């Protein structure tokens, strides 16, 4: 059901079944299917369609020419019921392209809350992208990718099937990521290669000079120790002991399917 | 210093 | 004329002379042109455009946001009635723009039957796409490119005028193609260069042992034998004679004016 | 006020306070904010949004899917009254984005006459493109960026912040440019380096022999002779009091604030 | 095997 | 002559 709050415009279509709620705005042109789900506060300028099993939360502005919760890409993709999570507080720009699951990959595709998804960006099925983080435009997630928290993907690149992008990861633009990338990493080119830490990162986040150091270490030890991965493995978890916020290496190789960049 | 988030870079 | 079974949604615009298919779907807010010819069960979601004097076959599945025969972008167009024709059961993503040709190149812009266009992927004026292609997002195919059957044409490449894509051919994203690729060839890279024979698409499509043995010869002739092209094209002719699958290569010869990536 | 001999397309939304110029098209399915002038004999072929403080001249022809005068992707914007000014004959395609400045840049995104901007080209905050220009699809100017008089943007390139574009520039696809390019110089690659002078661009233009070959000299003065920018620069001074067209490097230096490609 | 049409290649 | 404003080239 739509709110007494919220405001359709005569021209938009909210199929029956849609739940708009208070204070949410769907411009003119929009599209809104009966599975859909917009909370609060959300603004959907114009010419924005939304369908699938889609729900989208509190104050997001979505712009003009976004599709949010369509068909996905897959060619194995069949029309099952698979679905689209999005956040509070993100900022969809114009063509920006967020597609539902494949039954094959979790049936879900999910977006956290105080994103910016630049002009054009692309988020495939099954991908999962966190919070705080910027997708610059064009930037293209393939499928099954993952996007840690405050990570920033530059202009044109593309990341591959299944790979992660660690947390306040920066990706230079025009790049081709194949493997996964460790946190607080720098990474650019195609084939992506990793060129030291988002120290200036790091730095307006409140991390301090100490977590940074450790980082540093953490980051020495993986590409500079000379040590295969598995050794260096109880070396970072060590270290994470005095430096908690080293542990996020442990907890990315746990996850980590596709190998790390190098 | 200055995000340029489509170059992917923090600039100076 | 507009069949009786087919489905104009009350806010679409449809000019008088279009002609739509039965069971045809057109979604809200689409524009038809007066010189359009839409196929049977062919489906335009919404915000769709198409002008021009453009045929599209049956059972297509056309998404918002998608230009299709709208005047192309080459500055020696002056607006001569030019055309595009679309064959069956292409699968249209989101954005992707498909413009009529040029008198100085043929006037025509054809795309075949079977194809998945990807989010943003462009063919420009004077085109040729065959069957069974993929191109992936924001794929760009200059004016009076040749893409042949089973081709897939990697995330953000884009090919150089008058270029053509040999047939079971892949070519790896973030590329530019700046001349022709011969057929079953996997190509990558700015420009791009050759890194084998597409193994996999040819098992994958019914090739025996036998055939892909030979094509693979075939590929040693031309970049590994060291023989000029053209002391290499009778002996391609030569081993066709045996494997038919060869010929390909023949007829890709006879259409090449680019000249082989290398 | 809407000019008598302007056309409004009744599914079109034009809201009050919008200056719509004499025979002027605003196709169905636009939206023009109140703050928009739009020029005589300018078309919006439909789905068109134009919304801000924004200026549009005479004989415009955008369309569909473009966003001229839309909030920037500045973070550091607050929906600050800002502005966008745009020339006459400009050729508007499929998708582009053209965006409003921010105050901390100038508060104004600026594009000249005679433009060819194609599809999914972007104009981010604070830009000021000049005349006779190209961007090619998916090309992408990064805020505060520059784009002389008759220079080309190739394919998927991306400019980075701050940087100048000099007049008769080209710049190949796919690239990513880091700084500032001097004028008459063809340029390529990521990150972009020059390789020569724009030739074929200038003999098009008229220009003489003789000043192709200073522009060549002025060149090598910078890029061959060894001596340092600065050792250089009253050099070309002294070569542009016999030919001319030789200060638009003299011009050039003094707004190049990001160095010189190299 | 895994098609992968954005990166352009064949995945294992 | 052909100007191939995609690829950003003057071709022959």
């Amino acid at each position: 059901m739509i709110d007494k709050s919220a405001f359709v415009h005569p021209t938009a279509i909210v199929e029956e079944g849609a739940s708009i709620g208070a204070n949410a705005h769907i411009g003119p042109f929009c599209i809104v299917g009966p599975h859909v789900e917009i909370g609060e506060g959300t603004v959907l300028k114009s010419h924005v369609v939304v369908n699938g099993h889609t729900k989208i939360g509190r104050d997001n502005e979505i712009y003009q020419f976004a599709s949010i919760g369509e068909v996905n890409q897959d060619l194995k993709y069949a029309g099952e019921p698979t679905r689209v999570e999005i956040g509070d507080r993100n900022r969809i720009r114009e063509s920006v392209t967020i597609h539902r699951g494949t039954v094959q990959g979790g049936g879900l595709t999910k977006v956290g809350s105080d994103n910016l998804l630049m002009i054009n960006a692309h988020i495939a099925h099954d991908c999962t992208v966190g919070n705080r983080c910027i997708l610059a435009n064009n930037a293209t997630l393939a499928g099954h990718v993952s996007v840690d928290d405050f990570a920033i993907i530059g202009g044109m690149t593309a990341v591959h099937q299944f790979c992660i992008i660690g947390a306040h990861v920066m990706v230079g633009g025009c790049s081709g990521v194949a493997q996964d990338v460790p946190p607080y990493v720098i990474a650019q080119g195609n084939h992506a290669t990793p060129f030291g830490v988002n120290i200036e990162g790091l730095k307006r986040r409140g991390f301090s000079r100490e977590a940074i150091t450790a980082i540093r270490n953490a980051y020495k030890l993986i590409y500079r120790s000379g040590k295969t991965l598995d050794e260096v493995k109880p070396e970072i978890a060590e270290l994470a002991e005095t430096y908690p916020e080293v542990k996020a290496f442990t907890d990315f190789f746990a996850r980590s399917t596709r190998g790390l960049i190098r | 210093w200055m995000l340029d988030p489509i170059a992917g870079k923090w600039s100076r």
